[PDB]
């Protein structure tokens, strides 16, 4: 009923949510596409054999930002990136980076910009990365 | 912001009653004119094939009903 | 530069062509050079200021003239081909003049080894690398 | 053997038919009840069929010991909560000793601290947050 | 490769077939290979570039030609089948041309190991091959 | 070998095509998304093509380390801020080590004083003012 010899996905006017859910088996995590990044469409013959390298290239050609937090893969478009600046009164930035590296939320594409032993830094990225970093930074000073 | 996502769970029966008796060709007009209003003239036009899983808003059903 | 016939068996061809044409008293066979048959077809195609594309391959060349030509570049390219066919024949070099419109007709694209056509401001198509 | 011939079902009459081979009831939400499925399905390994179909359709699921909840992937919520006087390695032993420990959605955080990050289905997040702030109130 | 008659049993068959045709003088019986009869039918079926499927069994083979063929492929299929039937006859190998319609015209689908056809943005079809 | 063929784009369609040769995503504002462009371009040296186009079209751009923000020139804002118990040299030494130091829009002011002047894109000025006022409150 479906005669093609090889293996691959053929998209005819798929709308970037039905397209990334088809990549959500080769990626072993579920994909969550936002509301503004689901109005764009894509068509063509694709194949997935290393999708963590395919997602990076298509996120720059289409214009998108993505984040993987250990359970799912969140995808926003580029115009939803937000910025924040917060101050730590009694812990250091090198202390906070050890919490992110030991837990597993450290993302080397959107690092934290600041002086190495101070209290202020500058974080920017996807909205699920920023709202976690700000909320854990103001929830470690109140503990300490 | 937070009470608007609480009232969305409280307003599923009225949205389903407005969908059944409004017009399909008229809700799509109020949906596209809203997207053309908010984002710009280069917005992709929404067609009928959203109707399976995507639900229209409460501000497009209410003038079309 | 494309045959392997000696002096003796060319007399057999010059007698089997004479017996095949009864009005001819004798047939003369001259060996013409091969790079002057394509250098005259390229130099004549350059004087008319026509855009072309030569495709060299084994045993024959082919000049491809495509695009959206105007009214003078069709008359000037039809007067040269019919004046070349009268003297060289259409056996070795072939002229392929084709009038076709703007390919990828109104679409923006990003060409070269990773190509995509933009069907809309929010729509991507991924065919063969444009 | 057995099976189910689905013809334009609505993912609530399908996962109830799978809920006999799975020995638990199945609670499909109404945002993941609008997707449809069809085809001849044979239930001879249901725990791997549910794991494969959750990724092919795009779904999240959770089994707490009494039922199987099924949501679609766009309903996954997350939170970060601070424990004032109880370690994460002790709370994680409370989940291991109770039976609510789900290795697909673990607790990301420092091993001897008070802050961590949890994400998953809404019935698992709202249980972990409530049972962590009810373990700061006990101490 | 399918009958084991002797020399005398072939000569009494020639003498009992000559009596049925009174106009003939002698019937000549030749034995041919069973492999080249189904080999010429596949070597000619691959040259016309037609999609096919071969089902071998004992006592004859069969070729099934399915799909939404266009206009020139069912003209070349009749010109080859009716020219093979004149030479060999339809007692050993039989062709079955059936034409259907394509489901995946405007649809998006995944082929390979776990194939499915997305009939709609909210509808999946899992076929059993 | 590469290059974009623009036919009446909208400066958001255009600059996303340069977002592969530049290794960072590009964010175009909505007032600088009204201008249009045509032509055959060639992305072999994009860091000089972005600089040449931003002066011919009229634009200001800022790259912080994760993305490239592009505004049109009529959105440039300015502000004067005063620092109580820290001077300009340690705040500029903070920006030199944090990588947020932009040589096109430096800080105008006395070299050991609290008052200075800043102007640039609206994402650079709103970061510099909040970072300047969040160190004196910390001290």
């Amino acid at each position: 009923k479906i005669p093609v010899t090889g293996s691959g996905f053929v998209a005819k006017d798929d709308s970037l949510r039905t397209f990334f859910d088809a990549m959500a088996l080769q990626l072993k995590e579920p994909v969550i596409v936002s509301k503004m990044a689901a109005r764009k469409k894509i068509t063509g013959n694709f194949e997935f054999h290393d999708p963590n390298a395919l997602l990076e290239k298509l996120s720059l050609q289409l214009g998108l930002i993505w984040y993987f937090d250990g359970q799912a893969i969140y995808i926003y478009d580029a115009s939803e990136m937000r910025n924040a600046v917060v101050s730590l009164r009694n812990v250091s930035l090198n202390e906070f980076n050890n919490f992110l590296k030991r837990s597993g939320l450290y993302n080397k594409n959107y690092p934290l910009r600041g002086d190495n032993r101070k209290g202020t830094f500058y974080v920017s990225g996807p909205p699920v990365y920023v709202d976690m970093v700000v909320n854990a930074a103001t929830m470690m000073d109140k503990q300490n | 912001s937070s009470l608007s996502k609480h009232v969305d769970e409280g307003l599923d029966g009225y949205r389903d009653y407005l969908i059944k008796y409004s017009d399909r060709e008229l809700v799509q007009f109020f949906e596209n004119a809203q997207l053309k209003r908010q984002y710009g003239e280069e917005t992709e036009t929404v067609k009928r094939d959203k109707d399976e899983i995507e639900k229209p808003s409460i501000f497009a059903l209410l003038p079309a009903y | 530069q494309r045959n392997t016939m000696s002096k003796k068996e060319l007399e057999v061809l010059s007698q089997k062509l004479r017996a095949l044409m009864p009005y001819a008293d004798s047939v003369n066979i001259t060996l013409m050079d091969d790079v002057t048959a394509a250098g005259q077809a390229e130099a004549g195609l350059k004087q008319q200021a026509l855009p072309y594309s030569r495709r060299n391959h084994k045993g024959g060349v082919t000049f491809v003239i495509q695009g959206a030509l105007d009214d003078v570049e069709i008359l000037r390219a039809r007067q040269f081909v019919d004046s070349y066919y009268r003297t060289w024949g259409g056996r070795y070099v072939q002229f392929a003049i084709e009038l076709k419109d703007d390919w990828l007709k109104g679409r923006s694209f990003q060409y070269g080894a990773e190509g995509y056509i933009k069907m809309s401001p929010g729509h991507w198509y991924f065919p063969s690398p444009l």
